[PDB]
């Protein structure tokens, strides 16, 4: 579970990301097509190059489904819920690179954060992440 | 390597009860009813509504044999498994698309599969040395992916 | 996350099953301790060969635990909450571990039920303990 | 996986600014903090109540400069990383008796903070590096588990 704690401290984090959200998302995917090159077998039909309008694309629609769950933390099902019958029913991406975007997207938030990213807020971050990738992989079977 | 006598043993013996055309069309079809977001990547294969169309799905047969026959084929060769599907693994992840992940799943199911129809005869060994084969294979087709 | 048919089939094999379950739940323990050695890690203080006293009393255990899972099955965090407590605090067996015992108890199930383990009934069970384990690990942190 | 020339010079750079005392017990610190479980190894190591506390730790401290001291010596020998921690891999299995998933937890910790001290200086390139490090160390230490 997220504690209240956690929820405080994804707020006022995520609250500092503000503008750069949506280069962020891009940076974060950008650095998982990097680090972990399985996960461009679900961008076949994409132009993953460095700067591409469709990662930047992309990593707005990620930033801001971020920014919507935040908002709504008390209630992320709801929040996600036609972003998780989306991955359920037609991307159908294994739950597995869920973990490897998530370490990614932390990886650039601590890149980004200097003065925020302390232990207790990398955690709650951390299991932020964790507890968005369950709902989003909720509806999977 | 990573077998040891033993386990290279039992992983032929048994192997030999194997009929790879069935066992393949069985394990396929659990792959696809067990983890149901597997079935992106056969979309044109028709029917795969409920677990009755897709065990009964001749397309799904189909290439359950075709797939295990070339895992078949793999176990002639348990020293060099990535030479083995090196071309095989190139094609997956170049012209497929098809992550590596889905591999392990498959080595999952074709296990419980095996434990399914052989019952008491696969034993905690036999299902150790099976399991360094599957998770040897699932390796060996990941191993060209860029 | 689990069906009315899930919770029927899961009922349905655990129910043929039956007094058996104690025997194997030690099987599935040594299942995992020789395909997944990484697993012995927890057990230093055991002896672990076929056949050990430790193993056949944890084995009675684990199948107590899943037992009254099955007999709680919407009601599974507070019928499994001392076991969580005890998972997150004392034993802290990596997350990771509990797939590799869903799967050797799947494999166990598979090798034991000819006519019950059908493809519907195995994704039932696999979704089943995949729910257990997500409850024994939920208050991890 | 491997890492190419330009990858070893990535890491062998960066590495070059680190105070490994520092990024160890800081590393060392953030795993126990954001992965609680891996304090199962650590009651010896007094308070562990919070993640001041944690951080403050000077025992903690002193195993982050012990692991990250054998992880710097490591990276001489990025061509035999699992000959260079054999002994080590003995060591945590036969004796510590360390789940090696915690080395693959560490090394995402790790990771983490390189990104953090460092900031855009981590680029994706040299976290890429970075990531085959983490899992070529953890393979290597992991390596004689049985
Ligand atoms: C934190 C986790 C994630 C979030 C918040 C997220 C969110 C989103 C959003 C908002 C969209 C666009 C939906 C729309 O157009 O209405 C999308 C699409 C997509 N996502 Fe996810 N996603 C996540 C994880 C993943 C992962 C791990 C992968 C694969 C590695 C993935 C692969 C895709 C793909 C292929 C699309 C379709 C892209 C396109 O063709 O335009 N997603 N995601
Ligand atoms: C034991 C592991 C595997 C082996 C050895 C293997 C091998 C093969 C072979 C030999 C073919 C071409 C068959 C032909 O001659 O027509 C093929 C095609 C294919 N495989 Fe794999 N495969 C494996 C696992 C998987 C898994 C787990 C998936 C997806 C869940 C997958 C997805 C596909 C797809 C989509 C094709 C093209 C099928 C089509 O023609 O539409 N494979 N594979
Ligand atoms: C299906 C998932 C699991 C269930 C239902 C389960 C259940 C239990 C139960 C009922 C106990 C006994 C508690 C008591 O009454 O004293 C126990 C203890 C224990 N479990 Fe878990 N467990 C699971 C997963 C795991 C995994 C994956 C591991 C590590 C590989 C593990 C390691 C242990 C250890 C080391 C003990 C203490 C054993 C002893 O010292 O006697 N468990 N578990
Ligand atoms: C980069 C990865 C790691 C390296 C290079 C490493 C290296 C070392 C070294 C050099 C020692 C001292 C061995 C000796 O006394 O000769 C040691 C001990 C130890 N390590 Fe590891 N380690 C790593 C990861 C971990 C992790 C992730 C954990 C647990 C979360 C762990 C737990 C321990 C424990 C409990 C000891 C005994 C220390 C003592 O007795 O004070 N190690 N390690
Ligand atoms: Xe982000
Ligand atoms: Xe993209
Ligand atoms: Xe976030
Ligand atoms: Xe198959
Ligand atoms: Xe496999
Ligand atoms: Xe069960
Ligand atoms: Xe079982
Ligand atoms: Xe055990
Ligand atoms: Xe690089
Ligand atoms: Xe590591």
């Amino acid at each position: 579970v997220l504690s209240p704690a956690d929820k405080t401290n994804v707020k006022a984090a995520w609250g500092k990301v503000g503008a750069h959200a949506g280069e962020y998302g891009a940076e974060a995917l950008e650095r998982m097509f990097l680090s972990f090159p399985t996960t461009k077998t679900y961008f076949p039909h994409f132009d993953l190059s460095h700067g591409s309008a469709q990662v930047k694309g992309h990593g707005k629609k990620v930033a801001d489904a971020l920014t919507n769950a935040v908002a709504h933390v008390d209630d992320m099902p709801n929040a996600l819920s036609a972003l998780s019958d989306l991955h359920a029913h037609k991307l159908r991406v294994d739950p597995v690179n869920f973990k490897l975007l998530s370490h990614c997207l932390l990886v650039t938030l601590a890149a980004h954060l200097p003065a925020e990213f302390t232990p207790a807020v990398h955690a709650s971050l951390d299991k932020f992440l964790a507890s968005v990738s369950t709902v989003l992989t909720s509806k999977y079977r | 390597v990573h077998l040891t006598p033993e386990e290279k043993s039992a992983v032929t013996a048994l192997w030999g009860k194997v009929n790879v055309d069935e066992v393949g069309g069985e394990a396929l079809g659990r792959l696809l009813v067990v983890y149901p977001w597997t079935q992106r990547f056969f979309e044109s294969f028709g029917d795969l509504s409920t677990p009755d169309a897709v065990m009964g799905n001749p397309k799904v047969k189909a290439h359950g044999k075709k797939v295990l026959g070339a895992f078949s084929d793999g176990l002639a060769h348990l020293d060099n498994l990535k030479g083995t599907f090196a071309t095989l693994s190139e094609l997956h992840c170049d012209k497929l698309h098809v992550d590596p992940e889905n591999f392990r799943l498959l080595g999952n199911v074709l296990v419980c599969v095996l434990a399914h129809h052989f019952g008491k005869e696969f034993t905690p060994p036999v299902q150790a040395a099976y399991q360094k084969v599957v998770a040897g294979v699932a390796n060996a087709l990941a191993h060209k992916y860029h």
